[PDB]
RNA sequence: GAUUAGGCUAAUUAUGUAAUUAGCCUAAUCC
RNA sequence: GAUUAGGCUAAUUAUGUAAUUAGCCUAAUCC
């Protein structure tokens, strides 16, 4: 019964951060000693010709992105567990997330130490340009 | 990779699986969505907006490893030396049911203190916004060996209700023994996916009001105490867990249990089944293996009772070889061959089970051996013999007392733990039919230089005089004996032994 | 006092009461305490320290006075004025089950905008250490009218994502209607047990970014905001609760309905509940009482609204007087026998429903009168019939256009708050099938002192010149009748009506 | 179903603690207007010879004193709402709470308004004498 | 209801065979 | 599952009767 959903190579970091009382930091500590960060994320086709925000409604990737699931980079979704918002709503799942090319090997690790910007939506530091 | 695993399973009964942008992993994609490169394309259609999926939680494994995060799945070698915070136990499942199928709930959790906890069935559910721990549907699993967890269903309590019992029952327990906290387990799969729901990890703490190791996190607080400071918190921090299955077991718990032990026996509930793994663990680590190179950290007043207990063996003996003058001395367990006594001139032999020393013989006592030794006095200070000679002194520690150095057993037997792990056999009553208890009394001979005790033998009290030279040494001896016998031990002499003989020496 | 309430009833299973010390009323410690001087006694019995018991929250009274703090029930005559706050409201509950017998939680929320929310069942347990609000085990009440309520008993959210759905649904209906939230609702027990879940009351506050009245509440923030302010906020501030079962009606909420509406029918949900409610409020106030004395505040549009409908009244009733040479003029509902357009010589009479003036009439229009006007003209200039005659002018609202002085009625119409609530019936295009649609032009002729269009009626256009005096006041009226159209009014002409006659004119 | 256990005449006051921002402010606004203060709490029947002590585990009453048990005289457990402890744990039940013979009209609102000393655990201003 | 091992069938990928996935049967343990 | 109204029974208190509480039945509304 039921349909499975992850990679055994997945299995061990997930657990821990089931576990651990601050999550974010336990696997940015797992992938800084030589851990493998996660794979299984949903990356979607794209024509490259999009406006380059960091969260969209449908996929917005330029030359220098690639577009994936919102669902797939966010941790709390893939390890299904509480969410640290006030309101519980998770802000990536059902949109679309933009992620630098440079920064594809890790896109759960990269939305974890990255956030975007307020007025513009584009990436501190990587498409922002409020100087 | 390419191996998946029913971890995070989605349990629904849909026939369809989720969006791009809903789904969390590639796999739980519809297929309609892939492509040839291992991509998914953001097709024009509608969407199921509101959903619920039910998650599974087992399949968990706390393998990784991170620099400044504990090992909790410890070895066999590290348990030996947490003996102290061993709890055992065992948690009984329901299985999910109605809108949902393929994953098991924890109903009971029983822990080896005899206190069994109640919990609503409760799961993982995936939404459109993020993720819910929510009461779901549940039914108990079909059988008769599980028709007792039928009424169970109604008498559920909520889980943030149950965290803060469960700290405070571990705290209650484990306060003046350990700073940890070891959950012994039998086959820990379902165990650990249970311990989910109550324990927290992560790098070991400090607690807040003291310098004792944390064990339990307080969530509202977000703060780490130890399991004095532990009021009003609801998780366990960085407990260890230890899995007796994979100490080379075959069958399941209960014939592994009732080949070794026959005093843990009662109804199937979790509390029963933790107390028998707690047990098997006991007997694996202590009766089947006897390692004597670990040493345990004193917690308590256990120099002071041993003094106290060379003291009045002093004394003992010295009264019970003066009194019918044996000239002959059989000392059974000792591994050194050094005499306690020597004022009165005897002869000694020495007998040990596991003698370091060519002096000493490795005899081992069974029934027959009453006839050899029946021309002197045997000793069988703190030697466990299921049946005592007509001629012998001996001291049993009585396993019904409970304290911080004696914790249950095996077979009624008892864990004691003093600078050593011994495990003593039950104390029946019986085994001492052919001796007498050995009354409260006091001998000395030492030169003098108010109190009044009649069974103080004294050369002052033989005309009913006392002097402050025995006065305080009587009070002294006083406050050891009580010491000893309040510890658990007790004291048996033969039949023939009585105090006013000592008048005469 | 000596009369209990099922307010804070114990819904738990014990059989006993609780000790002194942890009882929370008197009434609720176990008799074997009590004495008979109404006073309790502290024994040496054990106490069952771990406990929850749930605590039922029907039976919620509002009906305190305290001054500086706003009443909240309100009466029928304030509800009047503040009858642009106001949203329907029910909710359909679910009964506690297992470990809890005896209260009820909201399951599904519903409001005249048509929104439903569907929540966990979440209630009051009472434990040991005090209180908590979490989830308990619900199962859907029995019966066929509820088998709807079985599927959503697994549907639900947590209830902070729902309060904050609540408040933006709620900011998003009332921003530019009022500064108020008005709950109407029928029966109103469970509604206000419900409503304890995602509402706060105190005294009335200001909003913390401007000198609007302060409707939602943050509790992170600790902030008070209005509507257009509210984004993120968590619970409605200080709302008013209208009871429409007190109102005089017998029966269930469906036979009242339906004996006066027939367009507010489907399936059996909350929002529909909450529709039929709002609906029979409307017409209890609107319909079945007229009180035309209550003003109201313009919140828009309104004065600039009126001038041009006069506006648009005088071209409209002088060019058809003109077209067609008519001496006869029958104006229906005018309630202060004033003509509009004098400059052709016509003869004028008057009629209205319920006039305060001896030279006009009381006649109640109906079918009949169609050849007893067939001599003249026939005005009715916001008038309701279902009938209009071959030779009328007729101004008549669309209902079906809703703005910020059209609010939703009763049968299909509409009430229109100018000044005064008009309940006006619903715009049926059948009723105009013995008129035409007027088309648009302008007619004047004053005297004169580039602009092309082919409806300028002007004594310039007639040779296709054009003039600033006329060329002004062309666009002046293009914005009156733009506005007047997209207000809602719809105008009819008697089908022998064409623009060429006013040439001659 | 189950067991009633509050009297028609405290519902006012009680409905309106469920419902406020501040339950402390309504209830001490409630009992200044002339509204009554609550009823039916658990007096206790004391032999009035007693250390005299705020809160205690067991009776502790001196001849000026009056004893109550500790979960009938707490406004957030009578009204069965969140206790302003983050821990969300009272102060009062499960032990007893002594009240000066002279303020035994409203009891809640006493334990209200007043706290014990830290030191001494006597009533500040009603037997603490930390001077 | 869950996992582990074994057997059978089908599909995909790779180079007659192997790996993975899905389904069925047997055994053990857990529920 | 909740409340209101009515009837019956029992208990307590007060002075043949009254009030309150607890249980059962009928009706109405809510779920
Ligand atoms: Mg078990
Ligand atoms: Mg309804
Ligand atoms: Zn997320
Ligand atoms: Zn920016
Ligand atoms: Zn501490
Ligand atoms: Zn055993
Ligand atoms: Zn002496
Ligand atoms: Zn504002
Ligand atoms: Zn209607
Ligand atoms: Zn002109
Ligand atoms: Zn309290
Ligand atoms: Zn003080």
């Amino acid at each position: 019964a039921g349909s499975n959903t992850e990679f055994a190579s997945n299995s061990s970091v997930l657990s821990l951060v089931n576990f651990t009382v601050d999550p974010q930091k336990a696997y940015l500590d797992f992938v800084n000693a030589g851990g493998a960060p996660l794979t299984n994320c949903v990356k979607m086709l794209t024509p490259k010709t999009g406006t380059g925000i960091a969260i969209s409604v449908k996929p917005e990737s330029t030359a220098d992105q690639e577009t994936y699931g919102g669902a797939s980079v966010c941790l709390y979704c893939r390890a299904h567990i509480e969410h640290p918002d006030v309101s519980g709503v998770c802000k990536y799942k059902g949109k679309f997330v933009q992620i630098p090319a440079q920064c594809v090997r890790d896109p759960v690790g990269f939305c974890l130490s990255n956030t975007p910007c307020n007025v513009c939506q584009y990436w501190i530091g990587y498409g922002c340009n409020c100087d | 990779s390419q191996i998946v695993t029913g971890l995070f399973k989605d349990c629904s009964r849909e026939t369809s699986g989720l969006s791009p942008a809903y789904a969390p992993t590639y796999v739980s994609v519809d297929d309609k969505y892939k492509t040839s490169d291992e991509l998914c394309v953001n097709l024009n259609l509608p969407a199921n907006v509101p959903y619920s999926r039910v998650i599974s939680r087992m399949g968990f494994k706390l393998d990784a490893t991170v620099p400044g995060y504990p090992k909790l799945f410890i070895t066999r070698e590290e348990a030996v030396r947490q003996v102290r915070s061993w709890i055992g136990f065992d948690v009984e499942g329901a299985h999910a049911s109605r809108n949902a199928c393929g994953t098991n709930v924890p109903l009971q959790l029983g822990f080896s203190t005899g206190v069994n906890f109640v919990v609503q069935p409760v799961g993982v559910v995936d939404t459109e916004w993020g993720n819910m721990l929510t009461g779901i549907a549940a039914r108990p699993p079909p059988g008769e060996q599980f028709k007792h967890l039928v009424p169970l269903m109604h008498k559920g309590a909520a889980w943030p209700i149950v965290r803060r019992r469960i700290v405070q029952m571990l705290s209650d327990t484990l306060d003046k023994l350990s700073d940890y906290c070891t959950f012994v387990c039998w086959a820990h799969g379902f165990a650990l996916t249970s311990a989910s729901y109550f324990c927290k990890i992560g790098k070991e703490q400090k607690c807040c009001m003291c310098n004792r190791r944390a064990a339990a996190y307080s969530s509202p607080l977000q703060s780490y105490a130890c399991w004095t400071h532990s009021c009003g918190y609801d998780y366990v921090y960085n407990p260890f867990f230890v899995d007796v299955q994979q100490w080379g077991y075959v069958g399941n718990l209960a014939t592994n249990h009732d080949r070794y032990c026959s005093v843990h026996q009662g109804a199937h509930v979790a509390s029963n089944d933790a107390i028998m793994t707690r047990c098997l663990a006991i007997h694996s680590c202590f009766i089947e293996r006897v390692d004597w190179d670990i040493e345990y950290p004193y917690i308590s007043h256990e120099k002071k009772l041993n003094s106290c207990c060379r003291i009045v063996e002093r004394n003992v003996v010295r009264a019970a070889l003066l009194a019918g003058s044996f000239d002959k001395v059989y000392d059974i367990g000792n591994p050194k061959g050094i005499p306690i006594v020597d004022d009165p001139v005897v002869d000694w032999h020495y007998f040990d089970a596991q003698p370091l020393t060519r002096k000493v013989q490795q005899l081992f006592y069974t029934e027959d051996m009453a006839s050899r030794f029946a021309d002197g006095l045997c000793l069988f200070w703190n030697c466990n013999v299921p049946k005592y000679p007509n001629n012998a002194i001996v001291c049993r520690f009585d396993t019904r007392v409970h304290s911080e150095f004696n914790l249950p057993g095996c077979d009624g037997g008892s864990l004691y733990v003093n600078k050593h792990a011994f495990h003593t056999p039950a104390y029946d009553v019986s085994a001492f039919r052919d001796l007498k208890p050995l009354p409260f009394f006091y001998y000395s001979t030492t030169p003098c230089e108010p109190l009044k005790s009649a069974v103080c033998i004294t050369a002052c009290n033989l005309g009913g005089a006392v002097c402050r030279k025995h006065a305080t040494e009587y009070r002294e001896y006083m406050e050891a004996y009580n010491l000893v016998s309040a510890s658990g031990f007790r004291l048996w002499c033969y039949k023939t032994f009585d105090i006013y003989n000592l008048w005469s020496t």
